[PDB]
C-alpha cells in the first residue's frame, strides 16, 4: 500500500473498492427519488453506472485509477461524496421545474 | 483575551489573543486604495496600461502581459513571435525579481537580513536590464497590447546571458544561509499549514496551491504566448507549510533561470509589434513620410483604437499566483469596465484561517509566506 | 513535469543518526552559515562613490522634460496637442494661437511634474520631436511650486541639455 | 487568416457549447441563457434565485466540479431596470476549464451570499457592497473593506463622480485631519474621443 | 435595611421625578395621566429616550415590544409594578 | 402588483421597530464614545447629533430603504464601538472647519452665481 497521496489533508484510503461501491449505491438510491424525466437524474445515473461498472470489473488499484480518469482514488471517493451531497441538495431544490421568470426586456443586451 | 490593533507594506491588523495564542486575526485594508478601476474608465486602453505597472509593483512586467493578453483577445489579433519570446523572457526575469523580493523580505522580517543585500545587488542588475530595454527601472510600460514598444538594444542579450550564468551561485549562497538552518526551519516548518481542499475553496493560487501538493500551473495547463515551447519543472510541496513554500519559491527561481536560458538561445528575428497600424502605432520614419502612417499615428495617440464590444476574463501565471483581468468593452476606445483580480486578495482573506492556533510571531511568517503586496490587494 | 521539494526520507541507520546527533550538539550548519558570512566579509563591496561615481544609464532613460528646437533656433513644437491628448495623468496643459508672423505656436505649455508619471508617452506621440524626456534626474526641489513647469522653464531645460539630448536621440532613433 | 490575426479553436468552441447545453438542460429552473464567445468563453445567464443551487452544482457535479472561484465582481449599467450585474468566474482544475455565471439585481433587492459554496467569496461580496451598494443576505460580516471609515456613497457606480464629494486636509485650529467639499485647482479635462463613422458593422443595432 | 420596601407611591415619585428631569417636558404641564404624544407633544424617539431613562432609573431592562405601548406615566407605573409585583 | 422581495422587514412597523432598536443602541453608546475618543463635545450635543442624523431620513416611506439605512447605521455603530474610527472620523459629523453657508437670497446673490 502507498502512503502520502500527496495532497495535504487527504488521507490514504485502505480498501477503496468497498467505499466506492457503497458511495455509488447510495448515490443511485438518492437519484431514485428524483423524477424519471429530470435531466440531472438520467445524466448522473449514467455517470454513476459507468463508474460503478468500472470499479466492479477492475481489482487492481492503479488500473482502476487509470480507467476512472480521476486519479488518486482517494479524490475519486471525495468526488463521489460531493456528488451524493449535491444529489440530496438537488432533490431538495428541484431545479427540473420550469423557469421561475424571464428577465426584463433588455436585461442582457450588450452593448448598452 | 486581549485585543491589539497593530496599525501602520502598510497593514492594519486587529487581533484577539488568548494568552500567547492567536484566537482571531482581522486585516483592515484600503490604506492603499486609489480607485484604479474607476480611473481606468476615463482612459484609453494605452492610457490605462501604466496602471498595471503600479498594481503589483514588485513584478511590473507580468501585469503588463496580463493586460495586453486581455486586450489582444478582445481585439482578435496576435503579437509577432519575437514579441512573444521577449515577453516570456522578461516575464521570467520579472519572476526572479519578485521571488528575490519575497524571499529576502520574508527572511528579513524573520530577522535574517544578510541575503536581502546579497540579492538586492542582483535586483539592481535586473533593474538595469529593465532600464536599458525601456528607459525606466521599475514602472516600465514596455509590454503593450500589440507586442512590445521597442526592440532590444544590440548588446542586451549578451549582458543578460552574462548575468544569468552567475545567478545560481547567488541562489546557492541564499540556501546556505537559509534552507538547513535550524532556526529558520523552526520558524517556518509546520507554520500556516493549509489543506488542498481548503486552499481550493478559499481561492488560493500559485505557490499557495503547490505547497499543499496541488499539481497546477497556468503556464503548463493554460499556456499563453510561447510557454508551450519551453521546458521546465513545477516544484511541488508536501506539507503545506511555510518551509515547503519557501523551497518551492527557491526551486522556481532556478526553473526561471532554465527558461531564461531557453529564451536566450531561441530568440527569433522579425518585428516586435503587430503589423497592423490600426492597432499598433507605425514607425517614426513611416509616420514622417507616409500619409496613412501619419493619420494612424494621430488617431492612435488621440482617440486610440476601438475594441469590439465584449467581455473577457484573462489570467496568467503571475509570480504571486493567478493574476487576472475581467475586461468589458462597449465598442469604443475606452474600456467600460476593468476588474482586476489579485491573488493576494484571496491569500489575505485566508490569513485568518491560516493563523489559527499560532503565536503572534507566526503571523509575521504567514504574512511573509502569503507574498502580499498592498497595491494589488487594494487597487 | 513536476518536482518534489521536500520528499526525502532520513536514513535510520546508526551512522546517519549519529551524524544528525553530531549536527544537533556541535552546531555544524550554523558554523557553515558563519563561514558563508565570513567569506562575504572578505570580498570587494559593490558600493559606488556617489556623487563622484554614477549608476549606469541608457540613451532610452527618461528624465526631466525638455522642449527642443531646430538648428535655426526656432522651436519644434507646433501646438498639435498630441502629447496633451495622450498624457495618462493629464499633466500637460497647452494653449496656442497664431504668432505675429502667422506661425502655429504655443502660448502656454505647462507640465505638472507632481502629476507626471514619467511614462514617456508624450515624447513618442510627438510628431516633430518637440517634447522629450531628457537625461537629467537630479532636479529635486525645496517647494511644491518650483515643480510646476511653464513653457519658459521647459525651453530653458532644452537649451541647457540639448547636446546630451541630441546625442541620446542619435543613439536610439533607429529603434523608434 | 494571416499572421496578424488571432487563430480560432473550433474544438474548444464545440466542447463549451455542448457543456453549456448540458448545464442548461440539467437546471432549466434558473438558466435564462447560454453563450459562447468567439474567443471560446462560456457564460451562463441565470435568475437571481439560482445563485446558490447553480454554483453548488458547478462546484459539486462529477462532470463539472468547478472547485475554484477566480473572481466575483459587479458591473453597473444605469440604463437597465436591474442596475447591477453580478459576475462569477469559476475554474475547474479537473477538466482544465473556465466558466462564467451572470445574474442581476437592483439597488434594493438583496442577493444570496455564496460564502457557503466558496469561502473566497467572503471578501469579494464585501468589496461589491463597498463599491456598488449591493447587499448580500446571510453574509457572515458585511461591511466596507476598501473605502475610508464613514465614507458616503459607492464610488464604482457610474453616477458617482470621479473625484468624489469630499477631500481631506490638516487643520491647525482643530489640530486634526478634516474633510471639506472638493475643490480642484485644475479641473479634470473631459475628452470627447468617440468618433462618428462606426467601427464594427457586425455589432450594428436595428434602427427601431 | 439593605433595600427599602417599594410602594406604588415611591414608584410614582421616582417616575414623575425622572420625567421632571427630562428637559422637553416642563414640570407644570405633565401629570400622572398625561399622554406622551398629545398632552405633552412628543415623538416616538422622545418616548424611546424616556424608556431608557426608566431603565437606568429602575435598574432593569424593558423589551422594545412592550416598551412601545407605555404611553403614559400611569401605565409605566403599572408596567413597573407588574414586573416587580408590588403590594401597594 | 408592484411585488418586491424583502430585505428584513415586511411592512413599515417592523422597520420602525428596527429603527428604534438602532436608536437605542446609538443613544447608549454616545457617552462611552465621548469618553473613549477624548472628545471636547458634550454628551448632550452628541445625542443631538444622533437625533439630527436620524431625523435627516424621516421622510422615507419604503421599508426596504428603511432597513438598508438601518444596516448602514449599524455598520457605523460597529465602526464606532470597535474604535476602528479615529477622532477625525467622529468629528466629521460636526463640520467645525466649514464656514457657514447663508441661505437667504441676497447673500447667495452677493457671493456668486451658485443657487
Ligand atoms: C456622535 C454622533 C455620531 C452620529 C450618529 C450616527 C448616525 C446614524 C443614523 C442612521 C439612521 C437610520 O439608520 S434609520 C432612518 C429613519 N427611518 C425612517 O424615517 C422611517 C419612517 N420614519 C419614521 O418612522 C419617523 O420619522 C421617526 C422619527 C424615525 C420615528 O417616529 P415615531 O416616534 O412617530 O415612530
Ligand atoms: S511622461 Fe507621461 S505622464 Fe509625464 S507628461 Fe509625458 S505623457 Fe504625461
Ligand atoms: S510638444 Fe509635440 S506633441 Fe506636444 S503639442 Fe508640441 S508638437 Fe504637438
Amino acid at each position: 500500500l502507498k502512503k502520502t497521496t500527496g495532497l495535504v489533508g487527504l488521507a490514504v484510503c485502505e480498501t477503496p473498492h468497498e467505499r466506492l461501491k457503497i458511495l455509488y449505491t447510495k448515490i443511485l438510491d438518492v437519484l431514485g427519488q428524483i423524477p424519471k424525466n429530470a435531466a440531472y437524474r438520467k445524466y448522473t445515473e449514467q455517470i454513476t453506472n459507468e463508474k460503478l461498472g468500472m470499479v466492479k470489473a477492475e481489482p487492481d488499484v492503479k488500473k482502476l485509477e487509470e480507467q476512472l480518469q480521476g486519479g488518486q482514488i482517494e479524490e475519486v471517493i471525495l468526488q463521489a461524496e460531493n456528488e451524493l451531497s449535491l444529489a440530496r441538495k438537488m432533490l431538495r431544490w428541484k431545479p427540473w421545474e420550469p423557469l421561475v421568470e424571464e428577465p426584463p426586456a433588455n436585461q442582457w443586451k450588450w452593448p448598452i | 483575551n486581549l485585543t491589539l490593533n497593530f496599525g501602520p507594506g502598510v497593514l492594519r491588523l486587529v487581533m484577539e489573543l488568548s494568552g500567547e495564542m492567536v484566537r482571531k486575526c482581522d486585516p483592515h485594508i484600503g490604506l492603499l486604495h486609489r480607485g484604479t478601476e474607476k480611473l481606468i474608465e476615463y482612459k484609453t486602453y494605452l492610457q490605462a496600461l501604466p496602471y498595471f505597472d503600479r498594481l503589483d509593483y514588485v513584478s511590473m512586467m507580468c501585469n503588463e502581459q496580463a493586460y495586453s493578453l486581455a486586450v489582444e483577445k478582445l481585439l482578435n489579433i496576435q503579437p509577432p513571435p519575437r514579441a512573444q519570446w521577449i515577453r516570456v523572457l522578461f516575464g521570467e526575469i520579472t519572476r526572479l525579481l519578485n521571488h528575490i523580493m519575497a524571499v529576502t523580505t520574508h527572511a528579513l522580517d524573520i530577522g535574517a537580513m544578510t541575503p536581502f543585500f546579497w540579492m538586492f545587488e542582483e535586483r539592481e542588475k535586473m533593474f538595469e536590464f529593465y532600464e536599458r530595454v525601456s528607459g525606466a527601472r521599475m514602472h516600465a510600460a514596455y509590454i503593450r497590447p500589440g507586442g512590445v514598444h521597442q526592440d532590444l538594444p544590440l548588446g542586451l542579450l549578451d549582458d543578460i546571458y552574462e548575468f544569468s550564468k552567475n545567478f545560481s551561485f547567488r541562489i546557492d549562497e541564499l540556501e546556505e544561509m537559509l534552507t538547513n538552518n535550524r532556526i529558520w526551519r523552526n520558524r517556518t516548518v509546520d507554520i500556516g499549514v493549509v489543506t488542498a481542499e481548503d486552499a481550493l475553496n478559499y481561492g488560493f493560487s500559485g505557490v499557495m496551491l503547490r505547497g499543499s501538493g496541488i499539481q497546477w500551473d497556468l503556464r503548463k495547463t493554460q499556456p499563453y504566448d510561447v510557454y508551450d515551447q519551453v521546458e521546465f519543472d513545477v516544484p511541488i510541496g508536501s506539507r503545506g507549510d511555510c518551509y515547503d513554500r519557501y523551497l518551492c519559491r527557491v526551486e522556481e527561481m532556478r526553473q526561471s533561470l532554465r527558461i531564461i536560458s531557453q529564451c536566450l538561445n531561441k530568440m527569433p528575428p522579425g518585428e516586435i509589434k503587430v503589423d497592423d497600424a490600426k492597432v499598433s502605432p507605425p514607425k517614426r520614419a513611416e509616420m514622417k513620410t507616409s500619409m496613412e502612417s501619419l493619420i494612424h499615428h494621430f488617431k492612435l495617440y488621440t482617440e486610440g483604437y476601438q475594441v469590439p464590444p465584449g467581455a473577457t476574463y484573462t489570467a496568467i501565471e503571475a509570480p504571486k499566483g493567478e493574476f487576472g483581468v475581467y475586461l468589458v468593452s462597449d465598442g469604443s476606445s475606452r474600456p467600460y469596465r476593468c476588474k482586476i483580480k489579485a491573488p493576494g486578495f484571496a491569500h489575505l482573506a485566508g490569513l485568518d484561517k491560516m493563523s489559527k492556533g499560532h503565536m503572534l510571531a507566526d503571523v509575521v511568517a504567514i504574512i511573509g509566506t502569503q507574498d502580499i503586496v498592498f497595491g494589488e490587494v487594494d487597487r | 513535469t513536476y518536482k518534489f521539494v521536500n520528499m526525502r526520507e532520513p536514513s535510520m541507520d546508526m551512522k546517519s543518526v549519529t551524524d544528525r546527533a553530531a549536527q544537533t550538539l556541535l552546531w555544524t550548519e550554523l558554523v557553515r552559515g558563519l563561514g558563508m558570512t565570513l567569506s562575504y566579509l572578505f570580498r570587494e563591496p559593490a558600493t559606488i562613490n556617489y556623487p563622484f561615481e554614477k549608476g549606469p544609464l541608457s540613451p532610452r532613460f527618461r528624465g526631466e522634460h525638455a522642449l527642443r528646437r531646430y538648428p535655426s533656433g526656432e522651436e519644434r513644437c507646433i501646438a498639435c496637442k498630441l502629447c496633451e491628448a495622450v498624457c495618462p495623468a493629464q499633466a500637460i496643459t497647452i494653449e496656442a494661437e497664431p504668432r505675429a508672423d502667422g506661425s502655429r505656436r504655443t502660448t502656454r505649455y505647462d507640465i505638472d511634474m507632481t502629476k507626471c508619471i514619467y511614462c514617456g508617452f508624450c515624447q513618442e506621440a510627438c510628431p516633430v520631436d518637440a517634447i522629450v524626456e531628457g537625461p537629467n534626474f537630479e532636479f529635486s526641489t525645496e517647494t511644491h511650486e518650483e515643480l510646476l513647469y511653464n513653457k519658459e522653464k521647459l525651453l530653458n531645460n532644452g537649451d541647457k541639455w540639448e547636446a546630451e539630448i541630441a546625442a541620446n536621440i542619435q543613439a536610439d532613433y533607429l529603434y523608434r | 487568416t494571416r499572421p496578424t490575426i488571432r487563430p480560432r479553436n473550433d474544438v474548444v468552441h464545440k466542447q463549451l457549447s455542448a457543456f453549456g447545453q448540458y448545464v442548461a438542460e440539467i437546471l432549466p429552473k434558473y438558466v435564462q441563457q447560454v453563450q459562447v464567445s468567439c474567443f471560446n468563453e462560456l457564460e451562463i445567464f441565470i435568475h437571481p434565485d439560482g445563485v446558490i443551487p447553480v454554483l453548488t452544482f458547478l462546484r459539486d457535479h462529477t462532470n463539472a466540479q468547478f472547485k475554484s472561484l477566480a473572481d466575483l465582481t459587479a458591473v453597473d449599467v444605469p440604463t437597465r431596470q436591474n442596475r447591477f450585474e453580478i459576475v462569477y468566474n469559476l475554474l475547474s482544475l479537473r477538466f482544465n476549464s473556465r466558466i462564467r455565471v451572470k445574474t442581476y439585481t437592483d439597488e434594493l433587492t438583496p442577493i444570496e451570499s455564496s460564502v457557503t459554496v466558496y469561502k473566497a467569496a467572503n471578501w469579494y461580496e464585501r468589496e461589491i457592497w463597498d463599491m456598488f451598494g449591493v447587499f448580500f443576505a446571510n453574509h457572515p460580516d458585511l461591511r466596507r473593506i476598501l473605502t475610508d471609515y464613514g465614507f458616503e456613497g459607492h464610488p464604482f457606480r457610474k453616477d458617482f463622480p470621479l473625484s468624489g464629494y469630499v477631500e481631506l486636509r490638516y487643520d491647525d485650529e482643530v489640530k486634526r485631519v478634516v474633510a471639506e467639499p472638493v475643490e480642484l485647482a485644475q479641473e479634470f479635462r473631459k475628452f470627447d474621443l468617440n468618433s462618428p463613422w462606426e467601427a464594427f458593422p457586425a455589432y450594428r443595432q436595428p434602427p427601431e | 435595611s439593605d433595600a427599602p420596601p417599594l410602594t406604588l407611591e415611591a414608584i410614582k415619585d421616582r417616575v414623575l421625578y425622572v420625567l421632571k428631569l427630562y428637559d422637553k417636558i416642563d414640570p407644570e404641564k405633565l401629570s400622572v395621566n398625561s399622554h406622551f404624544m398629545k398632552d405633552l407633544g412628543l415623538d416616538s424617539l422622545d418616548q424611546v429616550e424616556i424608556i431608557m431613562a426608566m431603565e437606568d432609573e429602575f435598574g432593569f431592562e424593558i423589551p422594545d415590544i412592550d416598551a412601545e405601548k407605555l404611553m403614559c406615566p400611569q401605565e409605566i407605573v403599572d408596567y413597573i409594578a407588574d414586573k416587580k409585583d408590588v403590594y401597594e | 402588483g408592484t411585488s418586491v422581495k424583502p430585505i428584513f422587514s415586511r411592512d413599515m412597523n417592523e422597520a420602525k421597530r428596527r429603527v428604534r432598536e438602532l436608536y437605542r443602541a446609538w443613544y447608549r453608546e454616545v457617552p462611552n464614545t465621548v469618553h473613549l475618543f477624548q472628545l471636547d463635545i458634550s454628551v448632550k450635543q452628541g445625542r443631538d447629533k444622533v437625533r439630527e442624523m436620524f431625523m435627516k431620513n424621516a421622510h422615507v416611506t419604503d421599508p426596504r430603504v428603511v432597513d438598508l439605512l438601518v444596516i448602514k447605521g449599524k455598520m457605523e455603530l460597529e465602526e464606532t464601538i470597535n474604535v476602528w474610527k479615529q477622532r477625525t472620523h467622529i468629528m466629521r459629523f460636526f463640520h467645525e472647519t466649514e464656514a457657514p453657508r447663508p441661505t437667504d437670497f441676497l447673500s447667495k446673490f452677493y457671493v456668486g452665481h451658485d443657487p
